[PDB]
């Protein structure tokens, strides 16, 4: 076990290795959020028998801290690719503050990558695994309620961003062609942008967003939302990366659909530097 | 414990569509994958898509992409995979395999036990069966050949027995030939010795059930 | 696609003797992001759906016996039997679970090695039923035979014939471990009737001198 709830010390001259998809404390929080999920439970007390009785759901930076005769590696690399030796890493208490953000399609309320927009896998020839993309510039979404309600992202912002993408996915891929396409098929929960905001869960279609084909100002783009769970509702979250996955590689292109479902590739996203070991 | 059952065989005309089930039990249904792989008469293995039973998440492969649908009823633990526009090419038995989630959809390690799809223009034709009569001297002693000859039926199959399974060891039903007509034709042959000719009476039994056909022709030598 | 080359397509064992079976990729098949190497290896027995061997290379899936074993790495693997039994019998296919398509190899039939046995050669003429719906069909039997290889040329008036006839062989069988084929020479009514002699001649390993077996239109 790992208990969640500030020092770090850096090992000189010390090489641990890391696996993005091997990783006991994205195993930990996958559990941890499950059982925060399953308590839409009554409370009880107890004065004969089993006596049956805050929807504050909004997010709080948790911290995973390592129990005595444990201690969390971390590798500092700001470009780690997730899997492979890391040669600067230090010992650290607790990892840092993070935001248990259920959301499929695009990251929201996570961590930047330092420098330029990293694809945070070793390879990316495994299809079935997800590609988690770190932005290094986020991108605002704005939405709203008076059911229905709808999305707004700046566009301009948008179209730049996949653009970027496309680049650095075409370095895994060079002399390749790289389109989007929307999800394929599958449940509501992974074929559109689904999040939870003040009680509301929201399915926002991202067909517009995902159908871009890249060879080798006040403008927005409003996307629509089912909901399912005040008059007037409001989130103002900011994509700091997505997760994408890749169909079967054609003749000369690569098709990308934004994927999600899986909750640890959330999780991934912010333990991929972090490594749990025996003192 | 570990089931994957599926449904029996489908005949279906070009142009058409399938939709092949595969009811799982035995384990956690959501916790595995589903792949589908396909096998031509006498030919190998291909495999075309996963679908992660949990979410609906689906993989095809590039050849099959825009002509298949793979869902699943998590309500009753079937998975389902359709296949439309259907040529000729797509004559084959389609297995269901539980596979892998995550890290790959491989490791296939539960199978189903297939579904024959022929994909034909032929109507349900029953079979002409005649006789392979045993040569009037057959080296005159030891051991002789006769069978039958299964010819002109559509779909497979054709069950052949002898002597209503009385005569079992020495029997050989060949594998059927799909002939330029598109209609199946096999042949069924068993040696007995030549002593035994008119003193044994030998009879084939041939089944078609598609046609409800049953015939039970006696085989016999002329002079 | 990866490319999967298996090496060699067929492969006859005398039983208790150990076997080996290669399988090569046109790429590496170890997941980079992962660690694992995603190669399997599948046995399909006959009339059977197929069956998982080992998975990851080297791992036996549950109940698959001790004798089979995985080994390689990277772009090279082969599975390996000690005692080669009766039930090891099928077709072995390698695949890898890396990249979609999953491709697989193109199969190795692992057969019982067995002593020479030429086949006994039969021919059957069309009956008269048959001769009535104005179409003639000539089987030649090739009964229980080792190896599997046999040529069976039909010759109609001593002329050899080519594209008109069709072939089928049974599994080896489970006792003597012997083939039999069965070839149908297919004619109109009304060319069967402008020829005299129909015979089938088989060549084989066993037999010293290719037989024919014929038969005259009546006479
Ligand atoms: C950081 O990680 C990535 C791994 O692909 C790469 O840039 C390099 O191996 C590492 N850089 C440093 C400074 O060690
Ligand atoms: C390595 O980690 C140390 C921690 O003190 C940091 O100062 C340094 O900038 C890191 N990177 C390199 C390139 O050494
Ligand atoms: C942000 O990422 C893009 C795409 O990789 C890159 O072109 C740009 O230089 C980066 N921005 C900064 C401030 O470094
Ligand atoms: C949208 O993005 C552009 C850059 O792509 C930025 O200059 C602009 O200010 C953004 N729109 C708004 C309304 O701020
Ligand atoms: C900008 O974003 C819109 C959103 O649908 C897209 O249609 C367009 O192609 C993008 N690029 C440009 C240059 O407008
Ligand atoms: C998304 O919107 C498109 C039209 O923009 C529509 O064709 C499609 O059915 C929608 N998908 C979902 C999941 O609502
Ligand atoms: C993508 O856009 C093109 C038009 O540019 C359209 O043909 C296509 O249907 C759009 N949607 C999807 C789901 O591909
Ligand atoms: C993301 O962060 C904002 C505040 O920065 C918060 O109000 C919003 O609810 C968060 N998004 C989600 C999906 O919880
Ligand atoms: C990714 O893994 C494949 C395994 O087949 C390998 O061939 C390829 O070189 C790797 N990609 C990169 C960019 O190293």
């Amino acid at each position: 076990t790992l208990f969640c709830a500030p020092q770090e010390m850096v090992l000189k001259n010390v090489t641990e290795n890391f696996n993005m998809w091997k990783n006991d404390m994205v195993d930990q929080m996958h559990e941890d959020v499950i059982s925060l999920w399953d308590q839409s439970l009554k409370p009880c007390v107890k004065l004969t028998g089993g006596s049956v009785i805050k929807v504050s759901f909004d997010p709080i930076p948790i911290h995973y801290c390592a129990p005595a005769g444990y201690a969390i590696l971390k590798c500092n690399n700001k470009t780690f690719t997730g899997t492979g030796p890391c040669n600067n890493v230090s010992t650290v208490q607790c990892t840092h503050g993070i935001k248990p953000v259920v959301s499929t399609q695009l990251l929201l309320n996570g961590s930047l990558a330092e420098g330029e927009i990293i694809i945070r896998s070793e390879n990316i020839t495994n299809n079935v695994k997800t590609i988690i993309v770190h932005l290094n510039e986020s991108v605002k979404i704005e939405c709203t309620r008076p059911r229905e309600a709808y999305c707004n992202i700046n566009e301009s912002k948008w179209n730049e961003t996949l653009q970027r993408v496309s680049k650095k996915l075409k370095e895994y891929f060079p002399h390749k062609n790289i389109t989007f396409q929307p999800s394929s098929g599958g449940d509501l929960e992974i074929t559109t942008h689904s999040f939870n905001c003040g009680g509301e869960f929201f399915y926002c279609n991202t067909s517009s967003l995902f159908n871009r084909t890249y060879m080798a100002s006040t403008r927005t783009i409003t996307i629509h939302c089912r909901i399912k769970q005040a008059g007037n509702i409001t989130c103002i979250s900011i994509i700091t990366g997505l997760l994408l996955t890749r169909d079967g590689g054609k003749n000369n292109t690569e098709t990308f659909r934004p994927g999600g479902g899986n909750m640890k590739d959330n999780w991934r996203s912010e333990l991929y530097k972090y490594k749990v070991v025996e003192v | 414990q570990v089931q994957l059952v599926q449904s029996g065989a489908e005949v279906k005309k070009p142009g058409a569509s399938v939709k092949l089930s595969c009811k799982a039990s035995g384990y956690g249904f959501t916790i595995y994958s589903i792949n589908w792989v396909r096998q031509a008469p006498g030919q190998g293995l291909e495999w075309m898509g996963w679908i992660n039973p949990r979410n609906g998440r689906i993989g095809y492969a590039q050849k099959f992409q825009d002509r298949v649908t793979m869902t699943r009823d998590t309500s009753t633990s079937i998975a389902y995979m359709e296949l439309g526009s259907l040529r000729y090419e797509d004559t084959a038995v389609y297995f269901c395999t539980r596979g892998q989630l995550e890290l790959t959809a491989s490791r296939f390690d539960k199978w189903g036990q297939g579904v024959p799809v022929t994909v034909s223009g032929a109507s349900t034709k029953g079979p002409s069966v005649f006789p392979l009569a045993p040569s009037s001297k057959s080296t005159s002693g030891g051991t002789a050949a006769l069978g039958c000859l299964v010819k002109d039926y559509f779909p497979e199959p054709v069950t052949v027995s002898w002597n209503s399974g009385a005569l079992t060891s020495g029997v050989h039903t060949f594998p059927a030939v799909l002939q330029s007509s598109g209609l199946y034709s096999l042949s069924s042959v068993v040696t007995v010795p030549s002593s035994s000719l008119g003193t044994q009476t030998y009879i084939c039994n041939v089944n078609h059930k598609p046609s409800n056909t049953k015939v039970d022709k006696r085989v016999e030598p002329k002079s | 696609d990866i490319v999967m080359t298996q090496s060699p397509l067929s492969l006859p064992v005398t039983p208790g003797e150990p076997a080996a079976i290669s399988c090569r990729s046109s790429q590496s098949l170890l997941d980079r992001a992962d660690g694992n190497t995603y190669l399997d290896w599948y046995l399909q027995k006959p009339g059977q759906s197929p069956q998982l061997l080992i998975y990851e290379v080297s791992n036996r899936a549950s109940g698959v016996p001790d004798r089979f074993s995985g080994s390689g790495s990277d772009t090279d693997f082969t599975l390996k039997i000690s005692r080669v039994e009766a039930e090891d019998v099928g077709v072995y296919y390698c695949m890898q679970g890396l990249e979609f398509p999953y491709s697989f190899g193109q199969g190795t039939k692992v057969e019982i090695k067995r002593t020479v046995a030429a086949p006994s050669v039969f021919i059957f003429p069309p009956s008269d039923e048959q001769l009535k719906s104005g179409t003639a069909s000539v089987v030649c039997l090739l009964n229980n035979f080792y190896p599997r290889e046999a040529k069976v040329q039909w010759k109609v008036d001593n002329a050899l014939q080519s594209g008109n006839s069709q072939e089928s062989v049974t599994e080896q069988d489970s006792k003597d471990s012997t083939y039999s084929l069965s070839s149908t020479l297919t004619l109109s009514k009304a060319d069967y009737e402008k020829h005299k002699v129909y015979a089938c001649e088989v060549t084989h390993q066993g037999l010293s001198s290719p037989v024919t077996k014929s038969f005259n239109r009546g006479e």
